RNA sequence: AUGAACCGAACGCCGGGUUAAGGCGCCCGAUGCCGACGCUCAUCAGACCCCAGAAAAGGUGUUGGUUGAUAUAGACAGCAG
RNA sequence: CGGAGCCUCGGUUGGCCUCGGAUAGCCGGUCCCCCGCCGGGGUCCGGUGCGGAGAGCCCUUCGUCCCGGGAAACGGGGCGGCCGGAAAGGGGGCCGCCCUCUCGCCCGUCACGCACCGCACGUUCGUGGGGAACCUGGCGCUAAACCAUUCGUAGACGACC
């Protein structure tokens, strides 16, 4: 009942629009591994645009000025917020529905991440164009936790690799079981085959 | 909707259950009845609009329903009490319907089961 | 005129009204392309007025019919001569296309001319369209397709129908 | 012994960019995202179920705190499967992005 | 590398468009994104067809790029494309997809009952193999 | 108009919140980076000005 | 977006339907079309009458077109006499 | 830790318990092969509009009664030990127990269950979150802050040491 969207390979604004609309529909959407978000254009132009965003600041009192968050998750959260009427109760409620995290926390690492093809880089961008990684851009602009997040990602990928090996051996045992038991489950298989479920 | 088809009741107290359809009454309603031994459905009227009809029918052209039951027979009188004639007619029609439905494999269990919607089940996509 | 959809080739003949000076004015036939005969006749009068001393009132239409492609099932290379107005000054062009129908080639000519030179339909006026053999073709973009043993794959299959599986768990494959 | 109504999301009112008409509501029925698939749900009964503070009468059962606002589905709205619905009373704005039941007893099959 | 090449004489499955789901053999290539196609044995008229709506398969029949539909039928029937398509795995799962879309309500109940027992049998066979693996390991 | 004579700015904005410190004893914001090669040792101590 | 003059269109209180001008990634109703044909790399891109900002000049960035040339009597290069 | 009710707040109407990653390439087996703290690479074999398919997978709820056929006999339910978790920690697995069954599932026979007489919010995650005593029993608990006074590294008053 809660969407878990993988941020790897997703264009920033293209994914944000889908997330914002889905949240406005009342869904609970969580975006994971925001450091894998791609942004169109060359990396220099993207960082130049963000540097201009940094320069834009209230002059008399910077404490009241625009809050430039450096974490990739909060950058994505801000860009989703820009697509919502956050000045209203429904907009703030939608922002409360949305939860954004950098990396893959333990509450969501054991689940399966969803991918939206409508915002995928390899679908919505030509192979000859240049793109920038949000995590690399954030580290360039002042994110202080690229290395620790990378180590944590490495550790969980290793653990997930072990889990995938066990899943593979379970599947192999299942198919061996099916081959050995087809003699006494034949009448329960042809029905599915005739109804287009096992062909 | 043809005589001998299977219907799904959605509104009344017997909602979501699959019932056998007999004929159209003079009041415009559908005279429906399931095997009471299967899904606890007596000889009951139902509305054509409020009923979903599926593509599973049995040939009941060789059965004879009693002609003494009509809209006045099923009209409400005024705690409710079951008359002896209701049980007699229900047994008389069950003795002709139940053996016929039992010819079709796995039909009694289907009638005993109920209809429900799970996740990913959409009436527009599914065809019954 | 605007090239709305595929154009249709119209054969239109016209002549001046009979006058006490001359009983039988000459009949003039033109090949035109237009969305429908209503604008086709307007284009014919525009060209005839620009060519001869004939006008809408001083003349009249005779027959405005549609010419169908004689061989719509054979791929043909078409050379099209154009005379359009640019930002400053007008130019004469010769462009080669490859299509089954003459009208379709003209439609494609209107499309890519507007794409490449911003030349709108009212600026573009057609003068001569004919079927040109592959040997007589000159543009390499058209000559490259003149190969009996032509063979090429589809390298990158961009994923269409994006929003049907909109929320899925599978990374799409572009190799087939 | 299960759900007998389709799930719908109250997207909003029938509105323009600067105006809204509250007598018509826009519903997003789960599963259907096209005009050729929204034809089935035309004419169905759409009900918005919500709870209250004090008890109210319930037909065929003990009175409880649940209340509904009945309505019908008029016609399609756009190419994305969005549909229009009209209720006996205009739906409150609290229901934006909330579940609305689409019944099946207004059947046409 | 690549294994499917758009060449004169290759059949192709059609995903969407007018004649969706019917194999058509390409006769000649018109432009970069449009080619002439004709299915003589499946009631598809000779017409232009963009590449984006046709999925080329690994079936090639030899005939010149300007051959008439008369020859294309002869090549199609001699190659026996229809039976080969019926036998391939691709059409089998396409037809299975159509079957499961055509599934009624009563038979859906029957399949649900059948698959429940099938999963039960498979699951206990798996776990009785797992314990055998455990005791073999120790 | 512009300032007639250029002068350096009075004070420093790096210590802009000139407020009374919340904590009494001065706390260490950052210890020196640790390296496994060096032996284990303390990096801070506490004394009283005399 | 914003707006005394711009586009449509003028107004009793309402229901249903359909439009003009303008629009359909999100804010924001509507393209969540398996939309068509091409151009475009910007380390200051571009994004709709009035309108809210740009010129002459140049580019071996890239595309189309025009004209004049030379090449199996073996050319433009390129490396040598 | 081990019972019944009242007031208020609302939506919700089955879960999917996980590789990484490429997209001018992948996926799964495989040793007949070589190295490494079972993993990696090479050979070979099956698919690729992905079937080990999110166009997907699991459970599926009317019940009880008797007898019969198919699967289980190694399992279903509930008492002790062993590990697995730290980015915001897993109500998971394994080994023995004294109790219990051929009931649990898949098809056949038999009848019954207010058949509430066509008519709406039905069906749940609900021992849901917050509050007041009614409450019977068990294991542990008798604290700190503030004001006042002093201090004076501090200070307009507060504040602070
Ligand atoms: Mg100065
Ligand atoms: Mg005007
Ligand atoms: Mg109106
Ligand atoms: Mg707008
Ligand atoms: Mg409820």
């Amino acid at each position: 009942q809660v969407l878990v969207l993988d941020g790897r390979g997703h264009l920033l604004g293209r994914l944000a629009a889908i997330v914002a609309k889905q949240v406005l529909l009342g869904r609970k959407v969580v975006v994971v591994r925001c450091e894998g978000i791609n942004i169109s254009g060359n990396f220099y132009r993207n960082k130049l645009k963000y540097l201009a965003f940094l320069r834009k600041r209230m002059n008399t009192n910077p404490s009241r000025g625009p809050y430039h968050f450096r974490a990739p998750s909060r950058i994505f959260w801000r860009t989703v917020r820009g697509m919502l009427p956050h000045k209203t109760k429904r907009g703030q409620a939608a922002l409360d529905r949305l939860k954004v995290f950098d990396g893959i926390p333990p509450p969501y690492d054991k689940k399966k991440r969803m991918v939206v093809p409508a915002a995928l880089k390899v679908v919505r961008l030509k192979p000859t164009r240049k793109f920038a990684y949000l995590g690399r851009l954030a580290h360039e602009v002042g994110w202080k936790y690229q290395a620790v997040t990378a180590t944590l990602e490495e550790k969980r990928k290793e653990k997930a690799k072990i889990h995938y090996r066990k899943k593979k051996q379970l599947m192999r045992l299942r198919k061996q079981a099916e081959k050995n038991v087809e003699k006494k489950i034949s009448k329960f298989t042809d029905v599915l085959k005739t109804h287009g479920l096992l062909v | 909707i043809t005589p001998g088809t299977i219907l799904i009741i959605l509104t009344g107290r017997h909602r979501g259950k699959r019932v056998v359809f007999l004929k159209q009454l003079s009041s415009g309603l559908l005279l429906v009845t399931g095997p009471l031994s299967l899904n606890r459905v007596p000889l009951r009227r139902t509305h054509q609009k409020f009923v979903i009809a599926t593509s599973t029918k049995i040939d009941i052209s060789g059965v004879k329903i009693p002609k003494h039951l009509t809209d006045a027979y099923f009209k409400k009188k005024k705690k409710y009490e079951i008359t002896e004639q209701r049980k007699v007619d229900q047994k008389a029609v069950d003795s002709q319907i139940l053996p016929k439905i039992k010819a079709v494999p796995q039909l009694q269990g289907y009638l005993r089961s109920v209809f429900a919607l799970t996740n990913g089940v959409y009436p527009h996509k599914l065809v019954f | 005129m605007k090239a709305s959809g595929t154009l249709r080739e119209y054969k239109v003949v016209g002549r001046c009204l009979p006058t006490p000076k001359c009983r039988t004015p000459p009949l003039y036939r033109m090949r035109i392309f237009a969305p429908n005969h209503v604008v086709a006749k307007s284009r014919f009068w525009y060209f005839v007025s620009q060519l001869k001393k004939m006008k809408k009132s001083s003349g009249e239409i005779v027959y405005c019919g549609q010419v169908f492609e004689k061989s719509p099932l054979r791929v043909k290379n078409f050379g099209i001569w154009l005379r359009y107005d640019s930002r400053s000054g007008t130019h004469n062009m010769y462009r080669e296309y490859r299509d089954l129908t003459t009208a379709g080639a003209v439609t494609q000519c209107y499309r890519d001319m507007g794409a490449r030179h911003r030349a709108r339909a009212h600026s573009i006026q057609i003068m001569k369209v004919e079927e040109i053999a592959a040997s007589k073709c000159r543009r390499p973009a058209v000559k490259q397709f003149h190969d009996s043993k032509i063979k090429f794959p589809l390298p990158h299959r961009v994923l269409r129908r994006q929003h049907k599986p909109r929320f899925t768990t599978k990374r799409p494959n572009t190799f087939f | 012994s299960g759900r007998l109504w389709c799930k719908a999301i109250f997207a909003g009112y029938k509105r323009g960019l600067r105006n809204q008409r509250e007598h018509t509501a826009l519903l997003k029925i789960e599963g259907v995202y096209a005009r050729d698939e929204t034809e089935f749900y035309l004419g169905k009964r759409c009900a918005y179920v919500y709870k209250a503070k004090n008890n109210t009468v319930t037909p065929g059962g003990k009175p409880n705190k649940t209340r509904v606002i009945w309505g019908k589905v008029t016609r399609a709205h756009g190419n994305s499967g969005m549909v229009r619905a009209k209720f006996r009373s205009n739906l409150p704005a609290k229901a934006i992005g909330h579940r609305i039941r689409v019944m099946l007893y207004p059947s046409r099959i | 590398v690549f294994r499917r090449f758009v060449e004169v004489g290759r059949v192709a499955y059609v995903s969407f468009g007018p004649h969706a789901g019917k194999l058509v053999a390409i006769v000649d290539v018109i432009d970069q994104n449009r080619a002439l196609v004709d299915g003589p044995c499946t009631r598809v008229r000779r017409q232009a067809m963009p590449f984006k709506c046709m999925q080329l398969t690994d079936f090639i029949l030899k005939f010149p790029h300007s051959a008439r539909q008369k020859y294309v039928r002869k090549a199609w029937e001699k190659a026996d494309i229809n039976t080969k398509w019926a036998a391939t795995r691709w059409a089998k799962k396409i037809e299975a997809r159509e079957r499961k879309a055509k599934m009624t309500d009563f038979d859906r109940y029957k399949v649900m009952k059948a698959k429940k027992m099938r999963n039960r049998i498979i699951k206990n066979e798996v776990k009785k193999l797992q314990r055998a693996a455990l005791l073999k390991a120790s | 108009s512009h300032r007639k004579f250029s002068a350096p700015r009075h004070g420093s904005l790096g210590f802009l919140p000139r407020k009374r410190s919340s904590r009494h004893r001065g706390k260490v914001k950052s210890f020196p980076k640790d390296d496994p090669s060096k032996p284990v040792h303390l990096t801070a101590f506490l004394g009283y000005k005399a």
